[PDB]
């Protein structure tokens, strides 16, 4: 579930 | 004080006679033009080494062509997507965020490639200053800081309650952030708080007016459930305690 993960700042920044 | 070069003025000169004529602004040849002005903005505003007076200067520049000029060139986006302002909040340059908004013709709510706006970038940022948070609740305040992700529809709330950023979280709240968004699977930031067992942002979502602490994601799960599941016993009295 993406409530659970962990989502980075490249992540936010690159696809 | 920094000044385009001639090249530069050129294209934005260009720019100029053509912003109004769509099917020559999308023409082929112009592109070569666009380009020019895409590559030298890049390099002078996006950098995590962007020197604020140049980004400064460069603005002031582009609006002495034309106040349209200005608002077409710090709008541009790269191949990711990418604005100086997606580039500039997350490299934490919030002198130059503040320059950006200030020229007061920012599209803050531009998603990415990836599927963020600024305001999402903005909510995993690093701040180090509680001066720069204030630029922070500027960029809030200027766009839609109830936005949903491209990918999973999450919120800029929903992300800094992941990554326990307790002073993000209260300055999401203090410009309005609406705490019952759900993402695309129903999960809501107190949902969020839950999973992770961050209790003073727990505390802080159900203080909110209207905090819903009864809605499900699409399983059917709670807060509450989710939060003994995860086993963190403490949220889940909390929870019990805001329900009943």
């Amino acid at each position: 579930k993406a409530r659970r993960r962990t989502t980075t700042q490249m992540e936010l920044l690159y696809a | 004080r920094y000044e385009l070069s001639e090249k530069m003025l050129s294209a934005c000169n260009l720019l100029k006679y053509n912003i109004k004529d769509p099917k020559a602004l999308a023409s082929k040849d112009m592109r070569i033009c666009l380009n020019t002005l895409q590559h030298d903005w890049f390099r002078v505003s996006s950098q995590k080494s962007a020197v604020p007076a140049m980004v400064g200067d460069y603005i002031a520049a582009f609006e002495a062509v034309s106040p349209d000029v200005l608002r077409y060139i710090i709008n541009m986006a790269d191949g990711n997507g990418n604005t100086a302002l997606h580039y500039s909040v997350s490299h934490s340059n919030f002198q130059i965020v503040k320059l950006l908004l200030d020229a007061d013709v920012c599209n803050v709510d531009h998603q990415n490639k990836a599927g963020y706006t600024p305001i999402m970038l903005a909510a995993l940022a690093a701040v180090e200053a509680e001066k720069d948070m204030q630029v922070v609740e500027e960029l809030f305040s200027c766009g839609d800081v109830n936005a949903k992700a491209s990918q999973a529809g999450q919120t800029a709330l929903m992300l800094a309650v992941s990554h326990g950023r307790i002073d993000m979280v209260k300055g999401l709240l203090a410009c309005g952030a609406d705490v019952n968004i759900q993402d695309d699977e129903g999960s809501t930031a107190l949902m969020c708080a839950s999973e992770h067992g961050h209790v003073e942002i727990v505390k802080l979502l159900l203080a909110q007016p209207g905090c819903n602490g009864h809605l499900e994601d699409n399983d059917g799960s709670t807060a509450l459930s989710i939060a003994l599941e995860a086993g963190h016993k403490d949220i889940a009295v909390l929870l019990y305690a805001h329900l009943n």
